RNA sequence: AGACAACCUGGCGAACUGAAACAUCUUAGUAGCCAGAGGAAAAGAAAGCAAAAGCGAUUCCCGUAGUAGCGGCGAGCGAA
RNA sequence: AUCCCGUGUGAAUCAGCAAGGACCACCUUGCAAGGCUAAAUACUCCUGGGUGACCGAUAGCGAAGUAGUACCGUGAGGGA
RNA sequence: CAGUGCCGGAAGGUCAAGGAAGUUGGUGACCUGAUGACAGGGGAGCCGGCGACCGAAGCCCCGGUGAACGGCGGCCGUAACUAUAACGGUCCUAAGGUAGCGAAAUUCCUUGUCGGGUAAGUUCCGACCCGCACGAAAGGCGUAACGAUCUGGGCACUGUC
RNA sequence: UUACUGUUCCCUGGGAUUGGCUUUGGGCUUUUCCUGCGCAGCUUAGGUGGAAGGCGAAGAAGGCCCCCUUCCGGGGGGGCCCGAGCCAUCAGUGAGAUACCACUCUGGAAGAGCUAGAAUUCUAACCUUGUGUCAGGACCUACGGGCCAAGGGACAUUCUCAGGUAGACAGUUUCUAUGGGGCGUAGGCCUCCCAAAAGGUAACGGAGGCGUGCAAAGGUUUCCUCGGGCCGGACGGAGAUUGGCCCUCGAGUGCAAAGGCAGAAGGGAGCUUGACUGCAAGACCCACCCGUCGAGCAGGGACGAAAGUCGGCCUUAGUGA
């Protein structure tokens, strides 16, 4: 089917520096959820992220 | 949708349904208009002469 | 009462055109038709603009300005 | 948003109402639902003066004599 | 009587304007945090957004109606010589053309084949039916009379020749 | 015209014109109840509070009976009868009384409000008619006006809004290269040839595919060599799986072709998410728009012991300002 869909982080409303939601285009996902390591979040060091 | 208002009447004659001749049962503008109010039957409530008469 | 070139007001009110087609839009509330009226007519004396500073009815000219905008954000339209 | 209308509902009087570009709160501004007014302003069927790097009988008004005439069309009208 | 049109029907589905329980948002007297240059929550009032449910006709559906729109099929086989098909099975439709007509104002092949007429007739008439692509009120088949109708032949008649 | 966008006639609903009476009757309320099988239990645990007191003789336990939801297990009172009790902490028990009540629930009633819808009629709105009657100097048996009468009647009519709905009507569109056509074909991307040894290059010239797919078929480390003929092995043969030699790139790479790629870019295994962020000197292609490659830097990482490599895939197609 070839669904397109976004990972997601932890979304983490702060008033950090430049702290906000993290979502990033990625493919193939007709099959059990894929939390993969994409990183470099507005957290520096990231991992699991969701969807 | 929307409803019309009902008009005050004081009566001068006697209703064959509810009132005799000094009632103050108000019940509809147009049955003011189409019926009472030609007749010599009803007239509108008015402060200028029911309340010093 | 009727007449009156043009301007003016009120009402009905297009289409060819431009968009390289065309329907939103433009041409255009223009032309035309009817009615009215005067040397001018309309408007006009703030339930107004503006912005914490202030002006004092309406009309017209220069300007802001082809700016802010509006628009199949096209063609174009365009203030205050 | 402001302004004006079609159908229907339908307020408040100054301790208020309306506007300040959806709307709410505060402030500011003004007082709709009643009327009348000259000027600056636009034009020429014209009138009286002054002009013209405007014309000179195929020009300038269509028209320098019968000119909207002769002539054409039933007529609207066209037109020397 | 499938599709379309028209009529009738109401059970159900779809369903606009509008009404409306509820939910939610903005502003906001007030109460709290706040090494920040402010923020969080929120009563009533006002302004909104979504909206369960009601909501007609139409439409889907059901049934009827060819002098309503229109349409009326392919595949092969087998009867005592050659045949041809009375008859049969199969596929697909809503149904597979009934009477009569039929190389026709309709036939491409085609000047189809036969017979008549002619010395000789792609024209004419009478037949067969292999009807590219007739056909029953877009009517079909006939016929007396009629036609400045089309077309085939004959007599008389003549410079048409 | 079953092309598009509409308009109009027409139909159908909310409002208004638009009222009076009573029924059928769907949703809200105006008080009270019959009413509730997790547990060991006098008992079919209605979530809470008032709790040593209520029902009582204005006639209570228990026997005579009508009714119902029903899990007919068990109950309620209408009439008569009976004659001094139903208890109340009891031990069970998160939470307790069938002594009592302010509330109120899955179900309904009593008489009342409110709102539908539908129906019945009445006339006073509204519509139609009258050679019925009256009228001015005269008539209006000439339209019409006043009065009266009859038929309808809150329907119809008119208006706004909303849905449906006729080429009846209106404004328009209906591509191009071509064979300068019905009957075709193609329009964009990629590979080879044509293309004449840089690159480019046309024809409705010759051949093909594409409008993606992969959580690995991406990244890193490491290991390995396929493919074909022959020979051996009662299933098993010409050919499956296994052993050995020969040729050494003829196999393969998600799919079309071309150019590549043999200790590989081909096959396997481990760990994995760089199929990141912020970028970027300089180049190619170049009408413009585009499109392609890229050393190098910072952050934070993956593999590896490190060296280093990784900004997706061996590349070119898989797309749209």
């Amino acid at each position: 089917v070839k669904v397109i869909l976004e990972c997601t982080g932890c979304v983490r409303k702060s008033v950090n520096k430049g702290s906000r939601g993290v979502s990033r285009y990625i493919t193939q996902k007709n099959r059990h959820n894929t939390p993969s390591r994409l990183e470099l979040r507005k957290f520096c060091p990231y991992c699991y992220k969701h969807t | 949708k929307k409803v019309k208002k009902i008009r005050k009447i004081i009566l001068k004659e006697d209703i064959p349904d509810l009132g005799k001749k000094g009632q103050l049962l108000d019940v509809r503008a147009g049955f003011l208009r189409n019926f009472l109010l030609p007749l010599g039957k009803a007239e509108v409530v008015t402060p200028l002469l029911l309340k010093e008469m």
